[PDB]
RNA sequence: UAUUAUAUUUAUUCAUAUAAUUAAUAGGAUAAUAUUUGUAGUUUUUGAUACCAUGAUAAGGAUUAUAAAUUGAAAGUGUUAAUAUCAUAAUCAAAAUUUAUUAUUUAUAUUAAAUAUGUAUGUGUAGAUAAAAUAAGAAAUUA
């Protein structure tokens, strides 16, 4: 510490660990969470047997509950900033500075891409690509069918 | 000359062991033969460093609720503190107590395996909150 | 080029380079590797067991007539892995009352068998009394051709270690070679306990004898359980027994001995405390012991602490 | 970026006039949350129900040594105005203080009574050349 | 505060200083064990050897043989000077270490004629015989080149029969602390960066951290450093 | 001179960053028995830092034309590998406009879920500027 005998040459890398902690922290606590959310901002009765003054009771006592834990995240993931583990470079997601499935910033992108290091495949820079869902509607209709083959295909029981 | 970042430590295993293992030679690792690890920092700098490092909850944050300073000083302007009696009157108190910060074993799955809300994560193995013991 | 290198499995420019395969050669597998099938590693977990008994298994054999006769005084006693809290008093007494009505030796002395280890549970002191009334006639005196049956020895022994006591010595050199020949029938746990006892007392003689018929027996020897084996090392001061137990460490393993240091450390050490009756000072044995972990581990190299005071010569 | 304000500005840059989709801009400025409305008055930058409960920050929820601002999202209580004590909360360049307690604030967030951008200008956080950009804007005599 | 020995130095008066860990070709970390309390050639230092030793007979196989003895197992006794040797070990035969190599290249007559008993075919078992157990393992090597099927050594072997102590070769377990500079011989260029570097030969080997270490009883320990305790040149983190 | 056309159309009020500690390994049910349950030896080093500390990918139309055919270029735009010898400055929310380098909704009906912009009606009106010959529809003043 103290910029002693640092290993890593770049020192905003470990915030990058840091991070992945924030994440593993939202898994510790989201059912959590919203489960007090839901209770509490119930209008409707929350069922048969709870009802009337035991609900608005009950109601009170979870987001008392729910505001008593110290340190259970709730910070909504777009305000989690993304940053790279290579260079430690910072992009927007969604922006055409974050590249999301190999998660890494347009820097790393491109110095990985050029010497190669990533696979990847190179197609005409203006087009919608090689392929079929995206050249029907773009990225809200290919983010569709991603929907659609995660969830819609199955009837639940 | 001499520039430290803690002027004193402390030895991680105690008397008995320590004087008479001294005489057999240990392998340090070679390019760093001086090992000074947080295990070994003295019982107030572990308190310092255990306080920083926790972004804005954390205790060493003047402004989580469990800063000990009496003042804080934001662009040359000196701010005193607001004391906690007087924080209550118009900020109510509702405190449950450390229970809250417990759930039952029933939920340790939806949790992701956690019985605990506390700000840095707990683990339930040995060695990652190990200090000495 | 970088700080951080490339990694060889995600880069293209490793994989389908001339040192690899390119991706437009046919990808089939290059050779096959057996690695297990050759040559096995045996399962050794760093935990312990968890279901495994952990004690001395006493053996109840009883004919199953004397077993629903003698159930009312023996569901006091220990059945298999429960142990009911009754006063050892009573269980005593419950035998020097019925047990002359039973007319079977193997009956009456499964059942004393079965007091014994009652009784070395609670550490009840009074419980030699029963071997020098019973046994002690037809088993130990005047040369008595009788040969006890296992499962009282084993029991009588327990007692003896749990309840610290001189009377084992005579018990245990019975059993080598000569005598009843009972010593390869012992449990791992069984000498665990005598060791453990042995060194509390401490007898360097005691436990010379115990390691070399241990030795010989082919116990096992890197499953004896570590505090017992230094708690008893740890009694040993006199010249001899000493070079006798440098030469025997060398029968341990190169983990066994690892955590033999580790442990002794540990008993005079932050774990002083684990102990009923605190460890006493060995400095020698213990950095013996420390010393002969460093021998038979694999040796690191430091080079600034070696060549610290090295300067070279022009002789 | 050009001058450093904070930290930040060694390890940021502009990006000229950048575009970022709608509703994220990475740093969450309001210069908005003060912007007079009486018939929105209820619904504008605040609760969008009035059914919720105040947020976690009007409340002690572990024991406190004290704090120095409150949070600005922090709702203006009735006891705000009549308890008499210090109501704080972290503006720039220092800290606002509620010290004239009205009704006409409650119920509303401290978002809401702090202006972001002041009218007011200091001549001494500013470069001549600033200074003289601030005068062609017609903002500051000269 | 710092000195050549704390701080990082390529090289301290003229010669690569040995203190730097990026001064030792890597394999020097590669890990090993002491050999030293080992049987003289099982040592590291007869490494160009190894590939010759002998399977042993021990002290019991050795009584068993003097009142049980195989018609076809030879005992040949190899001690060198007949100065040394007063007794005679039961059912032995004399072919003194000196004389090995010639002996084993006479056919059966010459070598009936110049030893006075026959020589043991290439099947036979042949138990090798000298004081310490170092000459018998020698003459094992010769007898093994030749290809004698069965060749054992029995170390310890006049010495544990008759309690004699007596030693072949006068050899010492010391070193003598090395002379001259680290051997040109030893300095190992890289093949990549075409950096000079040291090898474990010389004044740097590991027959002289075995023979230096702590001695393995506390008392004699304690006798060999001053009182406040071992290291107490070196600054605390380098103890 | 033959291997074939710039004088058409549409545009121009352009702003946004914050609350300091980067240094190591450690396996558990249905496994032939390790409490190795609970594995405990401070302290001799100094650069990527707020700071001098080489490398490397951008943008930028001006003459290889039609057939079975692409209107985007190497000359280098913060983050990357041998020069060290002032300093912990990094987002996990709710925050402070001066910055050349940005296509905003213009008159029937207008704030409901993360909190989400109060300001400039003025005769389509200075100077000066922007974009296009590609599933569109434009045709005659080369070196
Ligand atoms: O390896 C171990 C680990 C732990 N223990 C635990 O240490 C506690 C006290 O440590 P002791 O080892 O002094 O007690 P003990 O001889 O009376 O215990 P037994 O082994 O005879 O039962 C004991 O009561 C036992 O629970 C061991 O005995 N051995
Ligand atoms: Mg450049
Ligand atoms: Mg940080």
């Amino acid at each position: 510490m103290r910029h002693i005998g640092q290993d890593v040459p770049k020192r905003h890398t470990h915030f990058v660990l840091e991070s992945r902690l924030m994440y593993e922290k939202s898994f510790r606590d989201c059912w959590l969470h919203s489960v007090c959310r839901a209770i509490s901002q119930l209008d409707e009765p929350l069922s048969k047997t709870v009802v009337g003054t035991h609900q608005k009771m009950l109601q009170r006592k979870v987001t008392c509950f729910q505001y008593n834990q110290y340190g259970l995240f709730k910070t909504p993931y777009y305000r989690l900033a993304n940053v790279d583990r290579y260079h430690a470079v910072q992009g927007v997601a969604g922006t055409r500075e974050w590249v999301p499935y190999v998660n890494v910033s347009y820097w790393t992108m491109n110095k990985m891409v050029r010497g190669g290091n990533l696979l990847v495949h190179r197609v005409h820079y203006t087009g919608w690509g090689t392929d079929s869902h995206l050249k029907k509607g773009g990225w809200e209709h290919r983010w569709n069918k991603v929907l659609q083959r995660n969830v819609l295909q199955y009837s639940r029981i | 000359s001499v520039s430290g970042v803690f002027s004193k430590g402390r030895g991680i295993g105690h008397e008995a062991t320590t004087s008479i293992l001294r005489y057999i030679p240990r392998a340090r690792v070679p390019w760093q033969p001086s090992r000074f690890g947080r295990e070994n920092l003295t019982a107030a700098d572990m308190a310092r460093l255990w306080s920083r490092g926790r972004y804005r909850d954390g205790p060493g944050n003047y402004n989580s609720g469990y800063c000990t300073e009496r003042t804080h000083v934001l662009e040359e302007n000196t701010v005193s503190i607001i004391p906690r009696r007087e924080l209550e009157k118009y900020m109510p108190d509702i405190t449950i107590g450390p229970k809250a910060l417990v759930t039952p074993v029933s939920l340790m799955n939806a949790r992701n395996g956690h019985r605990v809300t506390h700000d840095l994560l707990h683990s339930y193995d040995p060695h990652i909150g190990r200090l000495g013991k | 080029v970088g700080y951080t290198p490339v990694n060889p499995d995600t880069s293209p420019m490793v994989a389908y380079s001339q040192y690899h395969w390119h991706y437009n050669l046919p990808q089939g597998m290059e050779r096959p590797h057996s690695v297990n099938r050759t040559f096995a590693a045996p399962f050794q977990s760093n935990h312990s067991l968890v279901n495994k008994y952990r004690g001395v298994w006493i053996e109840f054999d009883m004919h199953p007539a004397f077993s629903v006769a003698l159930e009312p005084q023996l569901r006091k006693l220990p059945r298999g892995r429960t142990l009911p809290k009754t006063p050892a008093e009573e269980v005593i007494a419950d035998y020097t009352a019925l047990a002359p009505l039973v007319d079977d030796e193997k009956t009456r002395d499964l059942w004393l068998a079965k007091v014994f280890q009652h009784c070395a549970f609670q550490r009840c002191g009074g419980a030699m009394e029963l071997w020098e009334r019973y046994c002690h006639q037809r088993f130990t005196a005047e040369g008595a051709t009788a040969k006890p049956p296992l499962s009282l020895v084993k029991s009588v022994l327990f007692y003896c270690n749990k309840t610290d006591n001189s009377g084992w010595r005579a018990l245990f050199d019975r059993c080598l070679k000569d005598g009843w020949n009972y010593t390869p029938l012992f449990d791992t746990a069984q000498w665990s306990f005598m060791l453990k006892s042995i060194g509390r007392m401490g007898d360097e003689d005691g436990v010379r004898a115990v390691l070399e018929e241990m030795l010989d027996v082919q116990a096992d020897l890197d499953r004896v359980e570590a505090r017992s084996v230094v708690i008893a090392l740890n009694a040993v001061t006199n010249a001899d027994v000493y070079e006798f137990v440098k030469k025997y460490l060398f029968n341990f393993g190169e983990r066994k001995v690892k955590f033999l240091r580790t442990t002794y450390s540990d008993l005079r050490g932050h774990g002083a405390g684990k102990l009923r009756i605190p460890l006493k000072e060995n400095d020698n044995m213990y950095y013996h012991v420390c010393w002969h972990s460093s021998i038979r581990s694999p040796r690191q190299f430091s080079p600034r602490q070696l060549y610290f005071d090295y300067t070279p010569s022009t002789l | 970026l050009k001058i450093a304000k904070s930290a930040f500005g060694f390890y940021l840059a502009r990006r000229g006039q950048r575009k970022y989709p709608f509703l994220r801009r990475p740093h969450i400025k309001n210069t908005h949350s003060m912007n007079p409305s009486a018939p929105y008055f209820w619904s504008f930058m605040t609760a969008k129900s009035q059914m919720a409960f105040l947020p976690e920050e009007n409340y002690i929820t572990g024991d406190w040594t004290g704090k120095f601002f409150v949070s600005k999202r922090q709702v203006y209580t009735l006891q705000h105005a009549t308890s008499g004590a210090k109501v704080r909360v972290k503006s720039f360049p220092s800290i606002f203080e509620f010290n004239s307690p009205s009704r006409w604030n409650i119920g509303k967030e401290m978002n809401t009574l702090t202006k972001p951008r002041m009218d007011l200008i200091d001549e001494q956080m500013l470069t001549k050349k600033q200074r003289l950009d601030y005068v062609r804007a017609g903002l500051l005599p000269k | 505060q710092a000195d050549r020995r704390t701080r990082h130095h390529m090289m301290v008066d003229g010669q690569i200083n040995p203190r730097e860990w990026f001064n030792w070709h890597p394999k020097e970390y590669q890990p090993w064990y002491f050999d030293r309390h080992k049987f003289l050639y099982e040592q590291r230092q007869y490494a160009q050897f190894h590939h010759l030793l002998c399977h042993q007979v021990y002290l019991k196989d050795m009584l068993h043989l003097m009142r049980y003895p195989e018609p076809y197992t030879h005992i040949i006794d190899c001690r060198t000077s007949t100065q040394k040797m007063h007794r005679w070990v039961p059912h032995s035969l004399w072919l003194p270490r000196d004389e090995v190599e010639y002996a084993l290249q006479l056919s059966a007559d010459e070598f009936l004629d110049m030893y006075g008993f026959r020589k043991p075919d290439k099947s036979d078992d042949v138990i090798l015989l000298s004081h310490n157990g170092i000459y018998s393992e020698q003459a094992g090597w010769e007898w093994k080149k030749q290809f004698f099927q069965h060749v054992y050594n029995y170390r310890g072997g006049t010495n544990e029969l008759f309690g004699e102590s007596y030693s072949d070769m006068n050899v010492s377990d010391v070193l003598s602390p090395w002379k001259g500079p680290f051997p040109q011989s030893g300095v190992f260029v890289d093949k990549w960066s075409k950096r000079k570097v040291l090898t474990r030969t010389g004044p740097f080997d590991r027959q002289y951290e075995m023979q230096d270490f702590a001695l393995p009883d506390l008392e004699l320990e304690k006798a060999r450093h001053p009182e406040e305790g071992p290291r107490q040149n070196m600054p605390f983190g380098l103890q």
